[PDB]
RNA sequence: UACCUGAUUGAUUCUGUCAGCGCGAUAUGCUCAAGUAAAAGAUUAAGCCAUGCAUGCGAUUCAUUGAAAUUGCGUACGGCUCAUUAGAGCAGAUAUCACCUUAUCCGGGAUGGAUAACUGCGGAAAUACUGGAGCUAAUACAUGCACCCCAGCGGGGUGCAAUUAUUAGUGUUGACUCUGAAUAAAGCAGUUUACUGUCAGCUGACUCUAUCCGGAAAGGGUGUCUGCCCUUUCAACUAGAUGGUAGUUUAUUGGACUACCAUGGUUGUUACGGGUAACGGAGAAUAAGGGUUCGACUCCGGAGAGGGAGCCUUAGAAACGGCUACCACGUCCAAGGAAGGCAGCAGGCGCGAAAC
RNA sequence: GCUGCGGUUAAAAAGCUCGUAGUUGGAUCUAGGUUUACCUUGAAUAAAUCAGAGUGCUCAAUACAAGCGCUUGCUUGAAUAGCAUCAUGGAAUAAUGAAAUUAAUGGUUAAGAGGGACAA
RNA sequence: GGAAACCAUUUUUAUCGCAUUGGUUUGAACCGGGUAAAAGUCGUAACAAGGUAGCUGUAGGUGAACCUGCAGCUGGAUCAUCG
């Protein structure tokens, strides 16, 4: 049992402190490499440079090529892999292209049947992606 | 800072002085002086709220620079002179007299006087001490030095100074059984009789009074300002005779 | 015995070449007594003595004013300074219960308290720096 | 500069101290005087809030004083006997308070005979020069003699005093701070004072 | 409003998380009748900055009302930012019997010589650069107008503040080596209106300027008690370190510093070290209660002005829209030299998801 | 998870014991007919913000105003609530101290606590 | 008598040199671990007495799962076997 004495203050203050660390969401958010870790850096969003098209295939029972794309970020010069969302749209996308990418949702993780990409696209050469799609704006 | 301050944010303005929040960046700043810069009023702010005379702070220079207020006797051409407690305030032109009074709440009011109650003023003895040449000297709360006094006369009493002639003219002393004025603290605005004192000997030695209504309350020595002798007030008193009325009795006052 | 130092120490506000006294013969020193306050009586030790202590409280020149606070001596090993430990509680909200804290606050202790040793209760009257630490002077000891 | 702050020192508990900020000059230090005997040279110092101080770098005369007679009188630094601080001080003879001194005794055996009518320690030999007649044999009314007669019945001065006075050279001690006042103000020793800086100087002298 | 719902199984009950769901901050997509309040280059780059502004207004008036210049006063407040910083800084209480102060309050205390504007002569490619020659003012500069001793006939000294020493005990404070009263020398350099305008009737009354002493007020420097992040893959730390005496320095206390001496001081009640994408607080978001998280940012306190360091002037600055140097980086040169500091407002470039 | 979680099998009782710091510690002194700790009440305690009183900014978010006569005016609101320090009272609970010429001269009991002795 | 340049020295001490040390980031031949990924190769270790019950600690060996020795456990395939 916990100590219930009138003067241990000090012993339950110290375990609570202590086992906080044992807390997957307080380690994460308190460890000190998450800056270093985080493609991202702790932004919501991050612009970077398209290297290439890459095909990832669906996670089972699911079957599909999902569209994704290799960037490499302007803040740091991290690669990641990007999803490019809707249908045909990863024609809107060039090599060499200055895309935003944000999170994919979950905070860090994958999403649906996509194995080990954890960003998606929102803009492609200043334009947004969903604009493209929908033949509000067109490619500049 | 490198040095003195010369401004007073408005947010910073003693409470009591009851500005609107959103009257500007900044507030009149008292020069020192007579009283402290809590617990004083500039007479700036005296023409521009409590008598409305002045529209704006060009035009109390306007009126204070035509040499028409007195206080104390003495004529104040600055607009950051601080007048506080216990001041005589004349305008000679509209032949007004006023005295620097604290309504129960804790705030300045206007309390119109006679010329009879204009020639005087009472004092708080802060000190009594010999200065060089082996003469007598006592020290008010409000700055003032008076020479010879009468022997005994000791701290914390009241002395009745006569604005005309600059001479002590009879003490009352700071006993049990006394009108007594509370100054500071929360119970500022209030008035009593002296009842019970607590002597601390290294701190603040601590006063009960009981006012007129039976209610009690006590405060620290320093707040405490004797206004007269067993129950007769040297000076008048606004319009309450600084009976703090409680939040019910004041809305049913009301109505 | 009271001069065992590089220079002569003497209370600063007694004359002890008095014409009068010297012609006298008279061989009592005068001593010098500042009546501390606050309800303190000077010991027996500070008033009949001869040490000569600048910084004692009635035997030096150290007014005593601020803070009165009593302690348990910790050590003394020090020359004429002793460490006080002072014990108390503090409440943490959250938790609803105390937590034991000290702290140990060096003070001059007079020779006039000669019999002084660690457990005693002291109490101790706040004065100007004495030191780099000292700001404390014994006033009472309580054993 | 010369900084007074107390950072940059260690904690109680032998700690490392943050700097809180550049130095301030409210807590600055100044130059020592080091003040030493000679010619009379005392320079003006500006101290915070427009006042000053008298830092005397070289002094010769110093306006000391008697006490068991109650007296005062400017005599002349001749040199530097003791200093309870360092021997460095007394060889570069450093006038510093607290420091034993060896001052001119005519000033006071003048007062001393002026006011009693009385020699002092007189050689046992020699003849009062005029000057001493001036004071000593002048002849006035008994009206005025009454009041010698009555100073005279207390007028023993120590026999420790009187060896000193024989050498001419009194021990006194500099109760100012030539650095800050800008004089060297003292008293004349006598007493267990006395006797305790005259053995000091004559242990160190033997040793 | 003290609340849950979907998802492991053929089905079941659990543990348990993931997901949903409500609010807020920042960014961003698509889209926006008129109005009213109103945040807004903090996050990263306390990175770099073209150009404009952001600090100027009684005495002295032989220029033409008042220019120019000499004085005096202010520019130490105000504005900005949050880099540093973990007994620092802050909050509450509290000392300064250990101290410093312009402006403001109360008491007390009709002398002489020279220099600018101005005239004139010049130098430099170039500065808010300056040297000579001839005048001339002051609120500049200078000068300043009852007790002790000797002798009780008579001679001297004694203003305020101030150095040292001594005497008796006229007020206080809880307490004073405080404040008063005396005595003695001495040097000490501060001070007790050669100001402006004057008015009334030899007699009066003011404004102004200058000026010290004592006490207030306002501001500041330090001192004390309690509280304030994570970390043991930091457990022992500390040598001016802890204390004593004498001095020095300071506005003042103090190892603040020096000489001699002692061996002390902190620590599992967490010292010491390390980290902080750390300025503290008032407060903000969420919210049964208990809490969790945050707080660069309009108010209060602190710190800095590219990084350090040093100082002049002053009541007040270790000032940077003050100076002096070094470091980094710029600007103009006729190559001899001369300069610069937007983390003030507005703008520009970089940086970035991110701001007129 | 202090209020307020869980540890047989779902993650989780150290192999076991001794032991310093820490935490926690039996009953017992005026029932009847010296210190602390703690509680109560006051004092000292900037605004802005939050709560909250009043007041038709046309409502509201806000703001701190305003409302009446008749002209030379009267009366107003701008409240109140929101660790440490000092003092006051209370003496249960929990610690802590007293004694190894007269008087009752001065040692609570002996835990279905613990230790030690003695038996067989 | 006042005084500028200049000289010497004390102090504060920027800054520059090596040197030592703490903290962050990072290249690298090669050598390895982890994870993920619709339909590769080899076997059959485990789940039934899984065809040698399984597992724990330890030690050795073997392409690989694994096998074997020693001492334990039942989470066993026995809550039991007659004195």
């Amino acid at each position: 049992g916990k100590p219930k004495g009138l003067c241990t203050a000090r012993k339950l203050k110290t375990h609570r402190q202590e086992q906080r660390w044992n807390d997957k969401r307080y380690k994460k958010a308190h460890i000190g490499t998450r800056w270093k870790s985080n493609p991202f850096g702790g932004a919501s969003h991050a612009k970077g440079i398209v290297l290439e098209k890459i095909g990832v295939e669906a996670k089972q029972p699911n079957s599909a090529i999902r569209k994704c794309v290799r960037v490499q970020l302007i803040k740091n010069g991290k690669k990641i892999t990007a999803f490019v969302p809707n249908d045909g749209c990863l024609n809107f996308v060039e090599e060499n292209d200055e895309v935003l990418v944000s999170g994919f949702g979950r905070s860090g993780h994958a999403v649906g049947d996509i194995p080990g990409v954890r960003f998606k696209i929102v803009k492609v050469a200043n334009t947004s992606l969903i604009a493209l799609f929908k033949g509000k704006k067109e490619r500049p | 800072m490198r040095g003195p301050k010369k401004h007073l944010k408005r947010l910073a303005a003693p409470s009591h002085w009851m500005l609107d929040k959103l009257g500007g960046v900044f507030a009149v700043r008292p020069n020192p002086g007579p009283h402290k810069l809590r617990e004083s009023l500039p007479l700036s702010l005296f023409l521009r709220n409590r008598l409305k005379y002045a529209l704006n702070y060009t035009e109390a220079k306007k009126i204070l620079t035509q040499r028409v207020v007195r206080v104390d006797g003495k004529v104040r051409t600055c607009h950051k002179f601080p007048t506080g407690f216990m001041d005589v305030v004349a305008i000679e032109r509209t032949n007004e007299y006023f005295r620097m009074l604290y309504d129960t709440k804790g705030r300045y009011v206007v309390h119109r006087i006679q010329a009879a109650e204009a020639d005087f003023k009472l004092c708080k003895v802060k000190s009594v001490r010999t200065v060089n040449k082996g003469v007598p000297v006592l020290t008010t709360t409000d700055g003032r030095t008076i020479r010879y006094p009468d022997p005994h006369v000791k701290v914390n009493d009241t002395i009745v100074f006569n604005i005309s002639t600059q001479k002590i003219t009879d003490s009352v002393k700071f006993e049990p059984g006394n009108l007594a004025y509370v100054t500071g603290g929360r119970n500022v605005g209030r008035v009593g009789i002296i009842g019970h004192r607590e002597r601390l000997p290294g701190a603040s030695d601590i006063i009960h009074i009981k006012d007129s209504a039976g209610h009690s309350f006590a405060t620290r020595i320093s707040n405490v300002f004797v206004i007269g002798k067993g129950n007769k007030a040297l000076v008048s008193l606004p319009t309450g005779a600084g009976i703090r009325l409680s939040i019910a009795e004041e809305r049913d006052k009301r109505m | 015995s009271e001069q065992t130092e590089r220079a002569f120490l003497k209370q600063p506000t007694v004359n002890l070449n008095n014409k009068a006294r010297i012609l006298a013969g008279s061989k009592k020193t005068p001593r010098y007594i500042r009546e501390v306050g606050l309800g303190f009586k000077a010991p027996r030790d500070a008033v009949e003595g001869t040490y000569i202590d600048k910084k004692c409280p009635w035997a030096g020149n150290v007014p005593i004013r601020g803070m009165i606070l009593t302690g348990v001596v910790l050590k003394n090993k020090m020359t004429r300074t002793i460490v006080v430990r002072r014990d108390y509680l503090h409440y943490i909200k959250k938790y609803r219960r105390y937590e034991k804290r000290h702290k140990n606050v060096p003070a001059h202790c007079s020779p006039a308290f000669r019999d002084i040793h660690p457990g005693d209760l002291v109490t101790i009257g706040e004065c100007r720096p004495l030191s780099k630490t000292v700001r404390f002077n014994v006033l009472k000891v309580n054993k | 500069g010369i900084s007074r702050d107390s950072w940059h020192k260690r904690y109680k508990t032998g700690a490392t101290q943050p700097v809180p900020h550049k130095k301030r000059k409210f807590e600055l230090g100044r130059p020592a005087a080091n003040t030493k005997i000679g010619a009379h040279r005392v320079r003006l110092v500006r101290t915070r809030g427009g006042n000053e101080k008298y830092r005397a770098l070289r002094l010769d005369s110093g306006n000391f004083s008697w006490a068991s007679e109650q007296t005062t009188r400017k005599t002349r630094i001749v040199d530097t006997m003791y200093n309870a601080t360092n021997n460095e001080l007394v060889r570069t003879k450093t006038l510093v308070k607290g420091a034993i001194i060896s001052v001119d005794a005519a000033p006071f055996r003048q007062w001393y005979e002026a006011h009693y009518a009385l020699p002092l320690a007189r050689k046992k030999n020699a003849k009062l020069s005029e000057e001493d007649n001036a004071i000593l044999n002048k002849k006035r009314s008994h009206h005025t003699m009454k009041k010698y007669t009555e100073r005279q019945k207390t007028a023993a001065v120590d026999a420790l005093l009187i060896e000193q006075f024989n050498t001419g050279r009194l021990l006194a001690r500099i109760s100012s701070s030539p650095g800050q006042v800008g004089q060297a103000n003292g008293y004349i020793l006598e007493g267990k004072e006395l006797d305790f800086y005259l053995r000091k100087i004559r242990a160190k002298k033997a040793k």
